[PDB]
RNA sequence: AUUGACGGAAGGGCACCACCAGGAGUGGAGCCUGCGGCUUAAUUUGACUCAACACGGGGAAACUCACCAGGUCCAGACACAAUAAGGAUUGACAGAUUGAGAGCUCUUUCUUGAUUUUGUGGGUGGUGGUGCAUGGCCGUUCUUAGUUGGUGGAGUGAUUUGUCUGCUUAAUUGCGAUAACGAACGAGACCUUAACCUACUAAAUAGUGGUGCUAGCAUUUGCUGGUUAUCCACUUCUUAGAGGGACUAUCGGUUUCAAGCCGAUGGAAUUUGAGGCAAUAACAGGUCUGUGAUGCCCUUAGACGUUCUGGGCCGCACGCGCGCUACACUGACGGAGCCAGCGAGUCUAACCUUGGCCGAGAGGUCUUGGUAAUCUUGGAAACUCCGUCGUGCUGGGGAUAGAGCAUUGUAAUUAUUGCUCUUCAACGAGGAAUUCCUAGUAAGCGCAAGUCAUCAGCUUGCGUUGAUUACGUCCCUGCC
């Protein structure tokens, strides 16, 4: 119970640990942000990144590794929060990417 | 054990950032409790575009 | 670091297991979510595992995410004496 | 001014503080500090007029 | 067949698929024909946080005003347990809260 | 020879941090604080042309806290060797000792129980230095107009115009002139709020009539009420969601009849007003005294680490800024009218307090409501009222003083504030200077928040009364 102010605050700040936590382990996947959902049953997380075949998890673990963090970190009951990786449709212009795309072609050594 | 740690509930060091965890410069306003550098950075994400 | 042999056994215990942790910056907490074993504790004797590779840790937002590591959860499989059928939240579609 | 030097963690090295009888019975000497914890154990070590008990950190005031 | 007289009380940051949702709602209800009103529009809370732009005294004094303005948003509907529920399930969605504060 | 730059050389723009047209002032004083400095137990410390001067949200009686004048206890991890259950060591009465009911010490000799103590190895306490070892942010050039690149095309090339003579604007903002064609960032677009919707959508946490119940004056049916339900019905109002709505519009001029600019009509309505985001390159501006962001030096128990006390940053012949009341009858005193808006607020406990009493008063309190469009909370001051004061430094001025009485605070002393009554200090419109300002704008009368236990002569934000003066220049400075 929160004064709604006091909630579509911390609602946006939830986009200032998805957007970091995934920032830096995700420094290979193509980090591609994410929609934050809420419906009448879940709160559903949809990771657009730009390679789905490292992020799967040799078969679903590297996914219930993502979640089993968002959930201990966040609280949430089992269940209440499910990883959808999803490509990335229009790659050319992400920014972010072709950029994450000299950090990885700097590093790999390059002039 | 009085003899590691005092009596720091209120004032400025109770307190400290969700981030950098710094004591400097605050941001208490709205359930916020950021530094009040940082902020901003994102934030244009976080929710605060602007109007001006 | 000098501890215990009944919290050194339990916490490299919900480490196998979820498999997975992630205990906060605060030093000077009875205790961590999930495990009795003050905080402070934790931090540290994994600061201790991660250094060899049983383990693996990342940082930021200030908790220490730590998580997993593939084989080296194979190790826990020989300090907490336990089977070599399951594998930890690992497989679970 | 001045450093200690942290106190010796000394070596009793044996111990046998508890009327060895000869041939066949050992028993129980100086109380066993009269507590549950302190159990069945504790040799009582002899300080200043209250005697004196570690399984609870030391504490313990039983007489002799 | 136990009639109810709940209340509709909505809030988000976009004014586009907030009023999406009383068109949808006064007509996914008067489709159900439900006795309701229209999509009642509540005082325009709306925060602005002064902050200076530098990072350090130095420097002119060089301020900002970022703030999000909700569009509040409430509604009505009668109707039993049964078609209130099949309506609350639908509108289902990004952007918005719901409540159903119920008058029983 | 080249432009990133430089000139106290010429030629153009732009802004009341620059002048006109002017208003209210600062500089004078009675006093507020803050920075110079002498003083001192110590008078901690950053900051010094615009970018240091009620500024680190610095409003500090402890504390805070960095200055001392002094008391302690370590809150010395980790390994090694030494003391060695024959006690490593711990603790204390009270008395000697001191601020003291610190066993700080020493007297005693109880207690104490391998957790300590000692050196060796090493750490981690650090508002101690270094902002020029740096991070991050924020000041400045900036209420800025400005960068840069492709393909052309030009011109060994350092490369160039493209980014321009002119007219144009709040503006590299746009027509136009053009071996230059067409784009990116800035600006503008966008977001905040103030206005408008007698159309929608709803409201016993907003108000209408009708309805009684009703309390007065009239009696003429009328007029004046009281009623969180007597009922309902409403939704202008008041809230507030969706939404819409303005573009300089419509003729008329005015011009290269281009971009633009006046004027009058309709209109709610100088970029609709206003902020906020704010490239390009930076500055050795500031900051390790916001940090458990942090290099490298130093500190490590007679510590610069921590903590109980007391004073200290509030000390004055004085120098410099930011500010409050006043030199009046266009005011000071008083009855009697008597009016908003920004807030806030108690939960695990004392934030707002009425009401009804007690107090001249300052207040005390019983008790009350209120986690708030629901309570205190619809009653703030400039003012209209009706006058006393009569040109008397007063009946403008309210300085400095003597006591009491209160209201907080372990501490009220270098009286935190308040009241109760008297002491009745200058100054009789403020020199060489020098600011800020084009519309609900300049300025004054308030108050709610930010401190906070309190103590505002500051910071922020609002409205209630509300005009002069232009609505233009490059004389200046300043920068392009």
């Amino acid at each position: 119970l929160i004064s709604k102010k006091r909630k579509l605050v911390a609602d946006g700040v939830f986009y200032a640990e998805l957007n970091e936590f995934f920032t830096r382990e995700l420094a290979e996947e193509g980090y591609s942000g994410v929609e934050v959902r809420v419906t009448p049953t879940k709160t559903e997380v949809i990771i657009r990144a730009t390679r789905t075949q490292d992020v799967l998890g040799e078969n679903g673990r590297r996914i219930n590794e993502l979640t089993l963090l968002v959930q201990k970190r966040f609280k949430y009951a089992p269940g209440t929060i499910v990883l959808y990786a999803e490509r990335v449709q229009d790659r050319g212009l992400s920014a972010v990417a072709q950029a994450e795309s000299m950090k990885f072609k700097l590093l790999n050594g390059l002039a | 054990n009085v003899w590691f740690s005092h009596p720091r509930r209120y004032g400025k060091g109770s307190r400290q950032c969700r981030v950098c965890s710094s004591h400097t410069g605050l941001i208490r306003k709205y359930g916020l409790n950021i530094c009040r550098q940082c902020f901003r950075e994102k934030a244009n994400d976080i929710g605060f575009n602007k109007f001006r | 670091m000098l501890m215990p042999k009944e919290d050194r056994n339990k916490i490299h215990q919900y480490l196998f297991q979820e498999g997975v942790v992630v205990a906060k910056a605060d030093f000077n907490q009875a205790a961590h979510e999930e495990i009795d074993t003050k905080n402070l504790y934790v931090i540290k004797a994994l600061q201790s595992l991660t250094s060899k590779g049983y383990v693996k840790t990342q940082f930021s937002w200030q908790y220490y995410y730590y998580t997993l590591t593939e084989e080296g959860v194979e190790y826990l499989r020989e300090y907490l004496n336990l089977p070599e059928h399951i594998v930890p939240g690992t497989y679970i579609q | 001014a001045a450093k200690k030097a942290a106190a010796a963690a000394k070596a009793a090295a044996v111990l046998s503080y508890y009327k060895v009888d000869a041939e066949g019975k050992v028993t129980k000497l100086a109380a066993a500090c009269s507590n549950p914890t302190c159990g069945a154990g504790v040799f009582l070590a002899n300080h200043k007029d209250r005697l004196y008990c570690g399984k609870c950190h030391s504490v313990y005031k039983v007489n002799a | 067949q136990q009639i109810i007289k709940i209340r509709i009380t909505l809030t988000s940051t976009k004014v586009k698929q907030l009023e999406n949702v009383s068109s949808n709602i006064v007509k996914n209800a008067e489709q159900h024909n439900l006795v309701k009103k229209g999509p009642v529009r509540l005082p325009t809370k709306v925060l602005k946080i002064s902050t200076r732009k530098t990072p350090n005294g130095e420097g002119s004094k060089t301020w900002e005003t970022y703030e999000m303005r909700i569009h509040k948003r409430y509604i009505d509907l009668e109707a039993p347990v049964q078609i209130v529920k099949r309506i609350t399930q639908i509108t289902i969605e990004p952007g918005v809260d719901v409540e159903v504060v119920v008058a029983s």
